[PDB]
């Protein structure tokens, strides 16, 4: 499994960006796919997650409103669209994906993948 | 595939279809419940009380202890390999545990390294004075405290402190201690002898902090629209990682799922009516929801579920088999289902599917007033079938109804159907029904052996 | 009807007969409950959270209006007639709906025309500010509106404005609405998919305000001895008839119920008792409540009834049908009667009806101290029965009894009787005992087909 | 006795053994609880509240002062004779009892004769105004009164007295005596019908004291390592002694067991685990928990009783007879066995116990990292053990397990075992399964009846 | 089926009436009967109900202990005994009759009959 | 059944005392033991009690670790050892006996049998 983002780069305060991370082989129609962001000087933080269907999908309160997912089985993808950016918003974003399981509430040594991580900036 | 329109004359129709969803991959966010309040604002107040407090609660707390340092100590690192990377528990010292169990024993060590940073700010975590209060765990990370009763004696006992007596203050925060205690029980007591298990739901966690979960969720800073869904199929959970007697606290993992259709499953809800056979009225006896996966048909015990109005939640699989007898049924040799007799005077006697009515008119007034005419049935049909193309609208007790038209085939009100045996449901009748068989069974063994022995 | 001095001999003893009533022609009274509580005493120190909560308790109140919504505009009154007066559904566009709920749809209706009144007097009822207050619908009716929780704004908050800090007023009252809301989803959350039934006990919808029930009905003005047995035989109930989003409150319109007795319908509750049977002690396993109507016997589910003292009260008709094998034990036939065997060291061993007692002495240190002697059962009696006529007064234990005279046959202590078959009844030795039958069968159908093939 | 390791092949794994103990010889405690509060300290504001409040509590209390003046009438002391010394019971006058009611009544007059000691404080019990108080029942006793709501008005409504109007303060008590008895009906309402029997537990009482029970115990002053477990094991009950109409309190005698362990008694828990047949996986159906009294096995209803760490605490014996097909299992003959088809995707696949593991290594990845290879089992094997004799360290899923050595047969994996018929356990099933059994039996019986009749 | 009221009138303050119904035809043995008044310039007002048997009443609170009510299967009539009757108290009174229903809470079109009414006033 | 207290007399406050009570027969091995004691001017009260096993105790809160109780089914004796005896101590002990029943909360006169009883004294 290789994961790639792209789309990064810099906004102005209240920009907009379409962040999207790209997938690869043909297993892409059972993966639990998220977004994490790093912003300097901070633990990496969560973001978004999405079903493998597109029809759930489950946030950060600090976002809601301002973020939205969504995939695309077809093209193997996954989109993250972004409104209004604040200055704090500036962060490494990372793609993560991670194969469904149901059953126990742990699953010792659950296989993740995650993306190379990309740039985003924004100025006042 | 299930064959509807034999399954209905019956007395059974077809409910909506709902999709299948299930519980997958929870995130997990860590926090501490804070057990014994803080009293420094009146502590002239408290007198013994908080002696007693300590005294008794600590006797609850210890029996958790104990039953949690097994794994916790039990287990280590896996050491001097490096294609794999984990833990390796002391199967000879845990003895008897089930595969669950030993799972959770793992998610404990796992988060066990977590909770030690959240063991540093101890100085912090005695001197809350809030219901709820943020803290730092490093420079990078926050932990939320959450203190029992910190409200209550922040506004109706340090303003009130004046006024009442020294004596009745104490004994005014003695009785809301004692009640606390009394309820925490429920959950805490001999029933939690298990707390290494990672299912107990974040409801009875939550009786930690006077059941206001409400907040204890606020608190994690999730948003999604499942979230009353999540609740409510008890998908939600959390485990117990850590205990500290020296100072009254827990931590709590809290697992936050996000759901997941499974593909090619569907439930079919049926719903029964009476209908009629000789003079009397009967009920066909299958089960009520119907789950198909790849068109395999099995049975559902749909009690552990939620059914929504559009799809079924569950917090995990529940299917169960089926016997091949039953199963006939729904692929359509009606013989084989079982019935039971009517005989309360109120029972459903219609359904509506698709516009169409189905109705024992025996036992209710039907006709249809775009011609005033009755609607009658012949002892021979269980049931009518009702639609525009014989009249428009239709009329039962006094509901006025206006209907659609049937897609399947045109002559449902002649056929009739094969009409399967009778059954009665009872548990003290089963316990009657048994023997019964047994009995006449014996008769007919007695007659074999005789015949086989005596005149070999 | 049913033979007791037979059946009494296997461990059954005459119970006390009650009459039978049930609900029936229930009243209407409507009623108007605000959610959002009024905080303008003391507006400056609320923030942000009612904010907060507006968007939260939006979120659980929508589900509920798009669900009625359905009903609500899918219907017409009825024009271009005059022979009958009443409603039209569009069966087309409803789709999927039970007799019952089809039912409901049309009272939702029938209310909605009332319900049009109060919603005129919006601008009022957003400016209460008591737990309870009056409102004139008209100069010809009035209408109750009950707040959630003004009683704990106007009690613990509004005195302590100026003691306690604005922010720690705020959180103080951050964590009711919170708690508040955390009870409130058991009721209204995802279980409250088909709000358009009128089944739901008030009990449930009083959670809506605290589950203070008492004064929500207290408010009707409705009053009768059976008020304490309908509320407890969940008779009386609530519908919830309209809902706006723009100000957080529901109009519910309250069912009140009155009793009626059902004619030559009466309950016999029959008191199991051990007796001997070899050396072994056992059970008869028969229904414990037998349900007479018209001189038929039928089974009754009696948990869904409450048993008072002299007659039983439940919210519908609970009769089910019983099978003519058990049927048979009632009328006399001891031989169909099924027993399990007694292993438990405490089970009860005699017992009072009509002043004579019935008595397993061959567990029991029955006496008489009218003369001393002992009192004695040999292996062939099952049971004693003790009367006035042998000794005035008896011992049990150490109980001491004076007893009457026994109305039947004389010779009873003499006749004895022909038990039946055993049983077991543990669901887990069912699923053993079904499966040990068919093997059984099996090796018996094997035989019958060989010597007909093979043999023919 | 019961051959584990022939019984672990079809999916069994011992279970920890743990001792049986039950409820023995309680000690007796009278408290009184007052169910009106005292209002003096503000009485210009109470109105009309404490009028109707009477009026209506009256009402409930009523029905269960007639229901127990029964026995407490028409029983005298025993008279005449020295050889016994008790009481005597007009039976005549009784008609209809059970044995255990009956018992109650001798426990009622019994205590009657304490009660009337504490009868001639009615002066004291009016005047208390604290939530707790201490009374001197003579120079020599001292009893304890609970009042119902003091606490709330001694600390919010005597307070504010001065802040809030007089209109306001009257309303915001009426609705706490309201709240008050929407609790109480639960538990004192129309389902106490028998307040003579000893049985109801104190957590029912205590709901007439806000069910703060935890007080209600700590004034016994009792103390002893048992308490949390005789609470939870419902062990502790509280009898209604008297009830008096002018003044509204209930004298009630709590009683406080000590445990006792039973001679030669044990319950040995069995963990289920799924196992291979053919392609199928499938779970035997027997009783989780076998109860072995002096090397008699019996089934126990287990979900009367609290499953603690080491011991199962029962409030009285709970054992119930096993159908000798059954037992046959247990003491090795697994042909009889029911075993019932797996169709879920998650159930049990391992289990632990003495630090070997039983695994169905057909659906997990059953491994050893001491030597890399896999571990394997062909479809003639049901499960596999592993021990340190064939692997030191294992893998389960990712799970890393260190081994003990097993002390049975070395050739465990090697023998295999005759598994048993086939069941299905769903109560729509068994309906189905029984009518189906009768037809195929109705076939066979003509099949005789017709060769004796016309072939003679 | 027809109903028909009797015995009403004037009284002083504080006097008593005998307000009687009666009934035609077989069935009246199986009616929930009742009484509903109409004070000048307010809506209906419901004043008592009585089962079949008569064993069962239910009544407004309004009314408690003021107001009887009791029926008479033989003759086949209801009478409302009324005491100490204050000045509110006038108004036309309507005898009611509804027949038994169960099962469910609600039943459409339930055929319900009305008296012709009579007077009731009170005397300061 | 005849059971005899032994080992009473005077200590000093602060000071302790092993009381010990002997049985008689063969079914000592099935009786619940306890101890009550009557201070001069004051109702017997209740001590501690002991099951036939050992393994399971009860005592009043007043004597809460100050007392502890056990027996020995070997020698048939029930021994209370009591430790920093206070002046309100000073009463006289009765050893008491009573048969194990079970299932029903009560029995009618359930035999019981008590000692002789014997003196215990404390002096400031
Ligand atoms: C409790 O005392 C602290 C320290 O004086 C103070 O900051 C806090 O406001 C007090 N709490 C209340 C409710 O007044
Ligand atoms: C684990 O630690 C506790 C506390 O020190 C101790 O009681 C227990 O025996 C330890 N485990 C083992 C296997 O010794
Ligand atoms: C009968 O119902 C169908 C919908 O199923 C509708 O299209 C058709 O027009 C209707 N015909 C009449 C005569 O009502
Ligand atoms: C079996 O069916 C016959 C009718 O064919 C019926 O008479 C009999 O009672 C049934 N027996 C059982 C045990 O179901
Ligand atoms: C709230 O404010 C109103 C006036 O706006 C006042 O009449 C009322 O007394 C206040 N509430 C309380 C509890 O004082
Ligand atoms: C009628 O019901 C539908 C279905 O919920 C809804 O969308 C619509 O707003 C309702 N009202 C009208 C006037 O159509
Ligand atoms: C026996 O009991 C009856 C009541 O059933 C009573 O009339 C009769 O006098 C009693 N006789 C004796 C001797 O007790
Ligand atoms: C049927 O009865 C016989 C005794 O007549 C008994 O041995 C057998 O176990 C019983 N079988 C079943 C399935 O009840
Ligand atoms: C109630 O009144 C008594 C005097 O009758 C007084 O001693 C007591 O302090 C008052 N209660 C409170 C809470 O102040
Ligand atoms: C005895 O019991 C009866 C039955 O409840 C009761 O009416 C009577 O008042 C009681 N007391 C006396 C002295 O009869
Ligand atoms: C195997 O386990 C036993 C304990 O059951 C232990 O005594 C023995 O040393 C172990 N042997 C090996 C090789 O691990
Ligand atoms: C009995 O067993 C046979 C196989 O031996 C099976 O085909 C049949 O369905 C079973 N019948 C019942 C009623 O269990």
């Amino acid at each position: 499994v290789q994961l790639v983002e792209s789309g990064g780069g810099l906004v102005q305060a209240g920009g907009s960006l379409r962040l999207s991370c790209a997938a690869s082989g043909r297993t892409f129609s059972s993966y639990v796919m998220g977004w994490y962001r790093q912003a300097p000087g901070k633990e990496r933080e969560f973001v978004a997650r999405i079903s493998w269907s597109g029809g759930h999908t489950h946030s950060a309160d600090s976002v809601k409103g301002r973020f939205t997912i969504s995939r695309d089985n077809a093209k193997n993808t996954v989109y993250l669209q972004m409104n209004s950016l604040k200055p704090d918003d500036t962060a490494i974003y990372y793609c993560n994906a991670e194969p469904t399981v149901t059953g126990s509430w742990f699953t010792p040594g659950l296989q993740s993948y995650w993306g190379q991580g990309t740039q985003v900036t924004v100025s006042s | 595939i299930l064959h509807y329109e034999k399954l209905s004359k019956i007395g059974l129709v077809k409910g909506v279809t709902r999709k299948y969803k299930i519980k997958s991959n929870p995130l997990t966010k860590d926090i501490v419940i804070k057990m014994i309040p803080n009293v420094s604002n009146m502590s002239q107040c408290t007198g013994s009380v908080m002696e007693n407090y300590k005294t008794r609660l600590n006797g609850i707390l210890t029996p958790i202890k104990g039953a949690l340092e097994i794994y916790k100590n039990n287990t280590h690192d896996l050491v001097g390999d490096v294609r794999l990377a984990g833990v390796i528990m002391a199967g000879v010292a845990i003895g008897i545990a089930t595969a669950a169990q030993i799972t959770a024993g793992v998610a404990l060590y796992e988060a066990m390294k977590n909770a030690d940073n959240i063991n540093k700010l101890k100085s912090s975590i005695e001197s809350t004075n809030e219901a709820v209060v943020k803290l730092q765990e490093t420079a990078e990370k926050t932990v939320y405290v959450l203190t029992a009763l910190q409200d209550y004696i922040n506004t109706n006992l340090v303003p009130t402190i004046d006024k009442i007596s020294c004596k009745q203050t104490e004994l005014s925060l003695d009785l809301a201690l004692s009640k606390y205690l009394s309820d925490l029980l429920f959950v805490f007591g001999p029933n939690l002898q298990d707390p290494v298990s990672n299912s107990m739901t974040i409801q009875a966690i939550s009786q930690a902090f006077g059941g206001n979960y409400e907040t204890l969720l606020r608190t994690l800073g999730y948003a999604t629209e499942d979230f009353d869904d999540l609740l409510e199929s008890d998908s939600i959970t959390g485990q117990i990682i850590y205990v500290d007697l020296s100072s009254y606290y827990i931590i709590v993992r809290v697992y936050f799922p996000i759901l997941t259709e499974i593909q090619q499953a569907y439930i079919q809800e049926l719903l029964p009516v009476s209908f009629n056979n000789d003079n009397s009225e009967w009920i066909s006896i299958v089960p009520n929801f119907i789950l198909v996966r790849n068109t395999l048909i099995s049975n559902i015990e749909i009690g552990f579920c939620l059914i929504t109005k559009r799809s079924v939640i569950c917090n995990q699989d529940y299917a169960t088999p089926m016997t091949n007898n039953m199963r006939e049924c729904l692929t359509g040799s009606t013989e084989k289902c079982p019935r039971e007799l009517v005989v309360s005077s109120h029972v459903p006697r219609f359904a509506l599917s698709n516009g169409v009515l189905f109705a024992n008119c025996i036992s209710v007034t039907c006709q249809c007033q775009t011609t005033g005419r009755a609607i009658s049935q012949s002892g021979e049909q269980t049931l009518l079938m009702i639609d525009n193309t014989t009249c428009p609208t239709a009329v039962l007790g006094n509901v006025i109804i206006s209907l659609g038209k049937y897609l399947g085939s045109v002559n449902y009100n002649s056929e009739g159907i094969a009409i399967g045996p009778p059954v009665f449901t009872d548990k003290v009748d089963i316990s009657s029904q048994i023997s019964s068989m047994n009995q006449s069974l014996q008769q007919s063994k007695d007659y074999i052996k005789e015949a086989q022995r005596l005149l070999d």
